[PDB]
């Protein structure tokens, strides 16, 4: 009665009143996404449907998850919950989570190979790495940015979609056997800045191991020291490469491809652009970086941050939802 | 400088 319901497919959506206008924008294996007008709040909202939250004890684990960190995660550069329901009454009929988002135009994927002027450029590369800090303050590491789970509006603002765990992005560290930290993320915001500079996908892998080549190619064969942190097996074949030398930041981004700027760009990607991750640039630096610097403000750039059963991941997550 | 207010989509 508070409720309607629409279908989507093959799928329903049962939702409040509130929410009308809904169409499919996407899906995948954790939920169903469609865009929406909220009548009350008199905006546009992306309405995520959760798919299959308690066919097993992993599922069920994720969505509370996710779940918690939208609710306490809160900044400008991180999507925000809007709400969160169910159309279940009780917890004995408890079945589906509904999770709203406000509805963002478009994700990076076509605006970055669009030429974009430097202020442009930094400003959207400084909430990134703002959203980023954030994420990591929350104890998260993301480790899959792409443009395509990056998300703006046509005013020039920009959240991340998710909190992570399409090869392109993926840090060394991932290609291959290796811990990681925080600056694993860094290598992402690299490919992103190099792809928006060149107008194309910087590393196009064929595949897994074409991904680590494409990588060598470009930017040389790593240290002897970075070959001795590799798992045995990745080792023998990474170790066992023709030798490259790599490119120069000047060959490989030269004025010709740009928009002091394209100089302190060229500086920030040289940083970003490492395959060493302990020899990487932090975060940290990244944003005071004069190129990304000159946008600064500390309320955004310095804000402050087991074992269940089903029916008991159920009850903890219509807890939250309540 | 002052924060870009557009993006083309
Ligand atoms: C991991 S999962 O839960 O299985 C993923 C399910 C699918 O996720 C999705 C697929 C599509 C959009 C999606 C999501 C998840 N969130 N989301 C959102 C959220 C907020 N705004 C937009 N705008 C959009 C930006 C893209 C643009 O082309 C149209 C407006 N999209």
């Amino acid at each position: 009665n508070n409720f309607y319901s629409v279908e989507i497919g093959d799928s329903t959506f049962t939702v409040l009143k509130r929410y009308q206008n809904l169409k499919p924008i996407g899906s995948g294996a954790q939920g169903i996404v469609c865009a929406a007008y909220d009548a009350i709040l008199e905006r546009n909202v992306a309405i995520k449907k959760l798919s299959r939250p308690f066919q097993n004890q992993t599922h069920a684990k994720r969505a509370y998850r996710e779940l918690v960190l939208m609710k306490c995660v809160n900044h400008k550069n991180i999507i925000g919950l809007l709400n969160v329901f169910t159309p279940q009454k009780s917890l004995e009929e408890f079945q589906d989570v509904y999770i709203v988002m406000e509805l963002m135009d478009a994700n990076l994927c076509q605006v970055i190979q669009m030429e974009l002027d430097h202020e442009r450029m930094s400003y959207l590369l400084y909430q990134m790495l703002c959203g980023i800090k954030h994420l990591h303050s929350a104890g998260i590491i993301h480790r899959d940015l792409k443009p395509s789970n990056i998300v703006v509006k046509s005013d020039c603002t920009l959240k991340i979609l998710d909190f992570g765990l399409t090869r392109y992005y993926r840090a060394p560290e991932v290609i291959l056997g290796m811990g990681y930290k925080e600056n694993v993320d860094i290598w992402s915001v690299g490919c992103i800045m190099g792809e928006m500079i060149k107008g194309g996908v910087l590393f196009p892998g064929t595949d897994h191991i074409d991904q680590w080549n494409k990588v060598i190619e470009q930017l040389g064969t790593p240290c002897p020291e970075f070959m001795k942190k590799l798992q045995p097996t990745v080792r023998t074949y990474v170790e066992n490469r023709p030798k490259y030398a790599g490119y120069s930041f000047e060959k490989l981004f030269p004025d010709v491809l740009f928009p002091l700027k394209a100089s302190q760009a060229r500086d920030l990607l040289s940083k970003m652009l490492v395959i060493d991750a302990s020899k990487r640039i932090s975060v940290d630096e990244a944003l005071q970086h004069p190129y990304i610097n000159v946008w600064y403000d500390p309320s955004e750039a310095e804000a402050p941050p087991r074992e269940h059963t089903i029916e008991e991941w159920k009850e903890l997550i219509y807890k939250e939802v309540m | 400088p002052k924060r870009p207010t557009t993006l083309n989509l």
